[PDB]
């Protein structure tokens, strides 16, 4: 069934599972043509496939060539996502394959169920959680690899850096979703918070800065304030 | 014109014969139904006055034997049986006809309703769906489950309809996942028609039989089967022209015959709205769309 606030701890148990988010697969810029009509230009996208227990991120880069000559691209994008996730599962050793795949949008259920018919024991589930994974392209190193790709490509990351050496996966996911919610609500301010201290840097093999435990507490408080502030600016509270 | 004689009517019961029905009181001098048209399957069905639970009945074809109904007081139902002594059968049927103890199958001469509802239905195919090989007639009731239902529990008492499942390996070719799910033509034409049913007549026959079991017995699994066979055609972009024109006629007469008061439980809103207004064949069922919009505009 669906994943919600009540069965939340299931994410961090020892059954392999993956979240799949398709919000950045089909991306366009809208512009005016010489005749004054409107047209779209696709730009590179990505499937965001995340193991919430380990932080392993399977970032499948969707190159704009995959749309060439195709119709109904927003529909195709869901089936292309399902095709690539299915290929990833088949490429993994049996003992690494997920026992559940949770899709962040309900429109992915049928495309993924159909592409996974060969895996009847892998449960395909929706969620009632509003997760902020659309903001993945606000992480600079992820946006950079997507935009530079000249061909389809899979790139592997750990979205938690080395956090699990010091905190649990529950706490790491809470940190990640707070960071992404902040980047989604006000990208400029969130990035200012994350980078305004030159003395704290991002390791070459990391996505986020090398904050100490105490500094992460301050950063996390600043992101909460940002989200609350935007909430009031929005609603005039 | 053939006859289904009855030994007696010991319990009060509503008797159906095809789309007709009538009340028999407890111990009323009722000995059967005469003037039954030769050339069609027929169904004789029952609902006891004291327990409307369990409608039940028998599909039969009088060209295949001499059939009679006798009440069994142990099993508590009206049972169909075959009389193998043709002489005793004739002689008994005549006595009843002379004493006018039979109702006459009440077909109006202009009326092709029953033909139109059973056009492709053949006893030999009914007996493969309803397995009981030692009888030439077939028992169905309200509660019988289908083979597909049993997968999701007595197999000898099941309805062996052809399993249709849109999210199944059978329905989806590897590498054509999107194509085959959104346009089911492969599954309809290659898997079902060429592969399993062999021709459209057998497909329509099972469709018509499923509808009739849904309508006469309120059999839920039969209603699921009817809707699935409609939706598979409507969700296919490539269907023979003669099949679409015939489907429109089949459905028109089914919708025409359905009781107005039973439409809330025998018609699936999602399937009909999809078929008439969203699907590939949304503009191919003119007669069915017109009767649906005038008779059941609430459902739509
Ligand atoms: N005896 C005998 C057969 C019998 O009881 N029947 C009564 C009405 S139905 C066909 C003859």
């Amino acid at each position: 069934g669906a994943m919600n606030s009540s069965n939340y701890a299931e994410l961090f148990n020892n059954d392999i599972k993956l979240f799949v988010d398709d919000t950045n697969v089909y991306r366009v810029t809208v512009h005016k043509t010489f005749e004054g009509n409107v047209a779209t230009k696709a730009i590179n996208g990505c499937i965001f496939t995340l193991n919430p227990k380990t932080g392993h991120l399977f970032l499948k880069i969707i190159h704009t060539s995959v749309w060439a000559g195709q119709k109904r691209l927003s529909q195709l994008a869901k089936w292309k996502t399902a095709e690539e996730v299915s290929a990833l599962v088949r490429s993994l050793p049996k003992e690494e394959q997920p026992k559940q795949i949770i899709v962040t949008r309900k429109a992915m259920l049928d495309p993924l169920e159909v592409h996974m018919l060969d895996f009847p024991n892998i449960a395909i589930r929706p969620t009632e959680l509003r997760l902020p994974f659309s903001a993945a392209m606000s992480i600079d190193k992820l946006s950079d690899v997507v935009m530079k790709a000249t061909e389809p490509q899979m790139v592997l990351f750990n979205i938690y850096d080395d956090w699990l050496d010091r905190i649990s996966s529950y706490t790491a996911f809470s940190r990640l979703t707070l960071l992404l919610r902040a980047l989604k609500t006000n990208e400029e301010s969130a990035k200012m918070i994350l980078l305004s201290d030159p003395t704290i840097t991002i390791k070459s093999y990391h996505l986020w800065p090398s904050f100490t435990d105490e500094q992460w507490i301050t950063i996390e408080s600043q992101m909460r304030d940002l989200i609350l502030t935007e909430y009031g600016r929005k609603y005039n509270v | 014109m053939n006859t289904v004689p009855f030994t007696s009517a010991p319990i009060e019961v509503t008797i159906g014969i095809d789309q007709y029905s009538f009340n028999v009181k407890e111990n009323q001098p009722f000995h059967g139904i005469k003037d039954i048209p030769i050339g069609h399957v027929h169904v004789i069905h029952f609902q006891h006055a004291d327990n409307s639970s369990m409608r039940y009945g028998y599909w039969f074809d009088c060209r295949m034997g001499n059939f009679y109904i006798q009440y069994d007081p142990k099993d508590g139902l009206y049972k169909m049986m075959e009389e193998r002594d043709g002489a005793k059968f004739e002689n008994i049927v005549h006595n009843f006809k002379e004493r006018q103890m039979m109702v006459s199958y009440p077909k109006i001469d202009e009326d092709d309703t029953w033909y139109n509802l059973t056009e492709f239905v053949q006893m030999d195919k009914i007996r493969k769906i309803v397995r009981k090989d030692e009888n030439q007639f077939s028992y169905v009731d309200s509660s019988m489950t289908t083979v597909q239902e049993n997968e999701l529990s007595d197999p000898a008492h099941s309805l062996n309809y052809t399993v249709i499942n849109f999210k199944s390996r059978e329905a989806i070719r590897p590498g054509h996942e999107m194509e085959d799910f959104l346009d089911k033509s492969y599954y309809l034409n290659t898997v079902m028609l060429q592969g399993i049913f062999k021709n459209s007549s057998n497909y329509f026959g099972e469709l018509q039989f499923a509808f009739l079991n849904a309508m006469f017995f309120g059999n839920y699994g039969s209603s699921l089967q009817w809707h699935a066979m409609i939706e598979l055609i409507c969700s296919s972009a490539t269907v023979p022209k003669h099949m679409l024109d015939k489907l429109d006629e089949i459905l028109y007469y089914q919708i025409k015959t359905l009781p107005e008061q039973y439409s809330d439980i025998l018609l699936n809103e999602r399937v009909w709205n999809i078929c008439l207004y969203s699907s590939f064949q949304k503009n191919s069922l003119h007669n069915t769309e017109k009767i649906m919009e005038n008779k059941y505009p609430e459902l739509l």
